[PDB]
């Protein structure tokens, strides 16, 4: 009996447009946490790498295997109903991925493991891998985690983009499209901003080592707070929208204006018949596949390269790439969507539009390339330590003393301005601490050094972090990334705006998972293994004296490593390149045979 | 006799780089403001 | 190579101040009186 | 209590504002110019200030009666506009000498400066209203001339403005590290080149230039002087005298 | 395009009122920066440098001005009224960036006289009213 204004102005186009956003949204957070959870669950439980590689493709090939099949789902059904289940699903999905960080957390403590490891002994607390053991289910139950939040965030996007394609006019689709996209893009930055302002240590950082331990409980109890309130407002977004009505009386309005003036096996290979058949769709299909790849290996390698080039400290390398790779896209989304909806954007004028951005985005990544070609401070491989030992002369005894372990090496700044790997091995076995910096007291494997200094108290005091004398590059290439970001982010709305061309009103549905296949089976399977490929090649050498399979080096070359990347993103635009001047010729031929003047 | 003296200085860093990034900033958003002025010329000028 | 036994604890001058080098005579048991000569300084190495 | 309200509003302030206002004014300026007077304030000092207080209670209540009045057109008026901002200070500096306790500085302090400056315009609108009767026929006519020609004279003003700011700049420019010490900022500036502007001891600062090792400096400002000093004061002379000559031109 | 642009830009009101804001905007900055360049304040510190490279920003713009001049009639131009003499100050306010990019400005640099030579014609084209202009008449003749 509800027959209220407010429910009559809930089923306006606005009113779903708003529980869209917000649900992209929500999605947009909980991927982006889910990603570097993912990731510090990995460096902190004792895996090895691949198995993050398989529970990483374990979503993408979630979403592979879903979206066919719901698009095929929702072509026949009302896409209200499976939009509300897959918000079901989700939220049983945050819910299941919040379990393992509250039930299991004693798997691998500092010290609470009192079966196998005892306080008075520093050795032992390191050694009987009991955490291997209680790991495998976690590890099931964060694969079936990403398989339901593939199965579950996939057809949103399917659907969501399929209301704004089917009920909404083509003058406010791209401002839709712009703006869910964006959605999706914040959705990131507050996920990621969430993610990072919890699982950062307390201004207690530098205290005894307890500090690793309180660590290990904050962040899964920061975890096990944010699953939960995701999940529920995943449900109550669910219930809300359950309550709306199946025909929408705009859209029924809409339908009744442009009325005037069985998805079968063989109509799907007829439609698939037909999409192979029309060459622009399988150009726009290669050139969102290769903007995919572009923007997942900057996405990746923009904070290794900070690491490798700048001395940009992982988390902060991370963070700075997240926080301005922000502003740029999203208004990039926005222009891209409102120049189409305001100026009224043609076929012809759309490739045209595109062809231009990707020759300019092409241009000011031969000017990154350029600026990259300048020099800077180098740290480390000054080809052996002074001729005072060989590389490998790491397990020294003041390597011994102390008890380091080369997998969490830092990097220390000597007075001379020398770089020294391992600031335990440059002889320090005294650490006093300060409430905002760290040092260490007492070295005695460094060299002479000792230049200027500084300190109130005592003396002999090596700072800690890389020290860098020349890191005015670094916003150089922050604006030259914004730049990028910009033509990247604003080339893919004129794609979608094709696509919604070419493919008739009630067909609409299949287009955008028939696109999405192709961009999580084609793009996104092969691009780690490659990534993966071109790693090893740059880093040449590995830690083999203990850390053995490749698992972290410490050398990377950045001439290297620049030159291949910017071969590989060189390739893939002027791949992009070629497609669209293949595409104007073939759109100008199907509209010249079409028009026949 | 001996004595040292330590006295600072005000050389700063320079910066001309952290504001060539302004610069760079600035002058592409101008020129984008103008390639959007100018295909909006373009979609009015075919009424003159 | 600076030190404190050859060559004493170094001053720590702040931004650009007035300092007038003023000596006075010491002996065995206590200084004397103020010293009121003519003085030349010379640095260490060599300045301009 | 509405139109009617108003009406009776009307007549009842035409009488008694043309009775108890103009008195309670009267005594008002009498005591505040036995007030300011700086030789009996030491023959008062506890006199004086009570009846501030009275008086200001009557100014206030004036506020009030001007407030409940017909409200819209009374604040198109701009001196009902000034004083409805008198009245704004005045009730401010009451509560705040009222409230005592505070925390700032106090004993005759810039604040209370401020607020004694606040009580000379209080002085200067109550002579305003004190003259609504024989300000005189011939100084009227006179003052309606001089107010005749005000967009020339904004407009010299606003040149003259804009070449003091230029001057000011330049030479603020060309002065650096040659002895700032008089005019180390941009109001002592301003001033100098207000002196200069004024005709006072520029030749002293040419001679105390000459003492300097600058000697360019002192053809620049000397043609600086002389060129605005000439188009300046002739273009106000001139506008002035042609504005009261066409009134001498006519009846 | 180009003049058709020029006179297009020129009758936008847009960018007229964007041009004199800008113009206002630096000739308050102006002043600013000239009173204090110390660690008075640290945290003001990049903030009054990005405030200057606003101003070489400001410079750049001029640049792009000079750009819709040569979109008019060019060569025309070098002879003219008024304008011209506000070219030769536009060019003589892009000097200072070539003298401090090559020139080491540790000497007699005259930067001051460029400066207020654009502050002059910054404070002459500001939209000057019709009363300045009836007594500037006046004083011409």
């Amino acid at each position: 009996p509800i027959v209220l204004p407010f429910v009559q102005r809930f089923n306006n186009i606005d009113g779903f447009m708003t529980l869209y956003v917000a649900a992209v949204l929500i999605h947009g957070a909980l991927f982006a946490v889910v990603d570097m959870t993912l990731n510090i669950y990995q460096v902190q439980f004792s895996l090895t790498r691949t198995e993050w590689y398989l529970m990483d493709f374990s979503d993408y090939i979630a979403s592979f295997v879903v979206a066919i099949i719901i698009a095929h789902f929702g072509s026949k059904g009302n896409r209200t109903r499976w939009i509300a289940a897959s918000c079901i699903l989700m939220g049983l999905e945050s819910m299941l991925f919040a379990f393992p960080f509250f039930t299991y957390e004693i798997i691998i403590p500092g010290r609470q493991s009192i079966e196998l490891c005892m306080e008075e002994n520093e050795k032992r607390n390191i050694i009987c891998g009991n955490s291997v053991p209680n790991r495998s289910k976690c590890i099931y139950f964060h694969i079936g985690g990403q398989c339901i939040h593939g199965i579950a965030g996939m057809p949103i996007y399917i659907l969501g983009i399929t209301f704004i394609f089917d009920h909404i006019p083509t003058s406010s689709c791209g401002f839709y499209l712009a703006i869910g996209h964006s959605a999706y893009l914040i959705g990131y930055l507050l996920g990621m901003v969430g993610g990072l302002q919890n699982f950062q240590p307390p201004p207690k950082e530098k205290t005894v080592e307890i500090e690793p331990a309180k660590v290990y409980q904050l962040l899964q109890s920061g975890w096990w707070k944010t699953f939960l309130i995701i999940a529920a407002i995943s449900f109550c977004v669910s219930f809300m929208m359950v309550c709306f009505p199946t025909s929408l009386p705009g859209a029924h309005k809409l339908r009744l204006a442009k009325r005037k003036e069985q998805p079968h096996l063989k109509g799907f290979l007829h439609n698939i018949w037909h999409i192979l058949k029309n060459p622009l769709m399988l150009t726009q299909a290669i050139c969102k596949v290769s903007e995919y790849l572009t923007f997942n290996t900057s996405l990746y390698f923009l904070p290794h390269h900070l690491q490798t080039q700048f001395l940009i400290t992982p988390g902060i390398a991370s963070l700075l790439t997240g926080a301005f790779v922000l502003p740029g896209g999203i208004i990039g989304h926005f222009l891209g969507g409102l120049i189409v909806d305001r100026l009224e954007m043609t076929n012809k004028n759309k490739l045209k539009f595109t062809l231009v951005t990707t020759v300019v985005s092409v241009g000011l990544f031969l000017l990154i390339f350029f600026v990259e070609c300048q020099t800077t401070t180098f740290a480390g491989i000054n080809e052996d330590y002074d001729g005072y030992g060989q590389l490998g002369n790491l397990t020294a005894d003041c390597n011994e003393y102390c008890d380091c372990t080369t997998s969490l090496y830092t990097s220390i700044c000597g007075r001379d301005e020398k770089e020294y790997f391992s600031p335990c091995f440059a002889g320090c076995k005294a650490t006093k601490v300060s409430q905002t910096e760290k040092t260490y007291y007492n070295c005695s494997c460094i060299k002479e050094g000792l230049a200027a200094s500084d300190d109130e108290g005592q003396f002999i005091d090596a700072i800690a972090g890389t020290c860098d004398s020349d890191c005015l590059k670094l916003p150089l290439f922050f604006a030259f990334y914004f730049s990028a970001t910009v033509f990247s982010n604003m080339c893919s709305i004129p794609v979608i705006s094709i696509i919604l061309q070419s493919v008739p009103a009630n067909f609409t549905s299949l287009s955008l998972g028939v696109t999405y296949a192709i961009v999580k089976f084609v793009a996104s399977v092969p691009a780690p293994l490659l990534f993966r490929l071109s790693s090893a090649i740059a880093c040449i050498y590995w830690d083999n004296n203990r850390c053995g399979g490749k698992e972290r080096c410490w050398i990377y070359n950045k001439n290297i490593l620049v030159y291949e990347f910017m071969g590989i993103w060189m390739s893939s635009q002027l791949i992009i390149v070629l497609l669209n001047i293949y595409a104007i010729q073939i759109h100008d031929v199907v509209v010249h045979g079409e028009i026949t003047e | 006799t001996i004595f040292a003296i330590e006295s600072l200085g005000m050389i700063p860093r320079s910066s001309v780089y952290l504001v060539a990034a302004l610069i760079f900033v600035l002058m592409l958003t101008f020129i984008s403001i103008l390639v959007l002025s100018y295909f909006w010329y373009l979609k009015i000028y075919r009424q003159f | 190579r600076y030190d404190v036994a050859k060559y004493g604890c170094p001053l720590t001058l702040e931004l650009g101040q007035m300092f007038q080098p003023i000596v006075e005579l010491y002996d065995e048991n206590g200084f004397i009186k103020i010293v009121d000569a003519n003085f030349i300084l010379w640095e260490i190495h060599g300045r301009n | 209590l509405l139109g009617l309200q108003q009406m009776i509003l009307s007549l009842t302030q035409s009488l008694g504002f043309e009775t108890f206002i103009f008195i309670v004014v009267c005594l008002n300026t009498v005591i505040l110019v036995a007030q300011t007077f700086t030789e009996l304030e030491i023959r008062g000092e506890w006199y004086f200030m009570v009846l501030d207080s009275i008086f200001l209670s009557i100014y206030v209540l004036e506020a009030v009666l001007k407030l409940i009045a017909l409200g819209l057109e009374y604040f198109y008026d701009p001196w009902n506009n000034l004083d409805f901002f008198i009245m704004v200070m005045a009730v401010l500096d009451f509560v705040l000498l009222q409230i005592n306790s505070l925390s700032y500085s106090f004993y005759n302090h810039s604040l209370f400066r401020i607020l004694k400056v606040f009580k000379s315009m209080r002085a200067l609108r109550a002579i305003r209203v004190l003259r609504r009767l024989s300000i005189l026929t011939s100084l009227h006519e006179v003052a309606g001339t001089l107010s005749g020609s005000l967009p020339s004279i904004t407009a010299i003003l606003t040149l003259m403005f804009t070449c003091l700011f230029l001057f000011s700049v330049v030479l603020r420019a060309l002065f650096q590290d040659s002895d700032p010490k008089r005019f180390q900022n941009i109001f002592t500036t301003l001033f100098t080149l207000f002196t200069m502007l004024t005709l006072d001891d520029w030749s002293l600062i040419y001679i105390d230039n000459r003492a300097q090792g600058a000697w360019y400096i002192i053809p620049i400002l000397m043609i600086y002087i002389v060129i605005q000093y000439f188009i300046f004061l002739n273009l106000v002379i001139a506008v002035l005298v042609d504005n009261f000559q066409m009134a001498l031109l006519k009846g | 395009p180009l003049s058709l642009w020029a006179g297009w830009v020129l009758d936008s009101s847009v960018f007229s009122k964007f041009i004199i804001s800008l113009i206002f905007l630096n000739t308050f900055v102006l002043m600013v920066e000239i009173e204090l360049m110390e660690s008075t304040n640290t945290a003001l510190w990049p903030v009054k440098l990005a405030l200057e490279v606003a101003d070489w920003f400001i410079l750049l713009s001029f640049i792009v001005e000079i750009l819709l001049m040569w979109l008019a009639s060019f060569s025309l131009f070098w002879k003219d009224a008024w304008n011209v003499f506000d070219f030769f100050v536009t060019l003589l306010s892009l000097l200072p960036e070539l003298v401090v990019l090559l020139g080491v400005p540790a000497h007699s640099v005259w930067l001051q006289l460029l400066r207020v030579c654009r502050v002059l014609r910054s404070l002459k084209l500001f939209a000057r009213f019709r009363q300045i202009k009836v007594i500037l008449l006046a004083l011409v003749r």
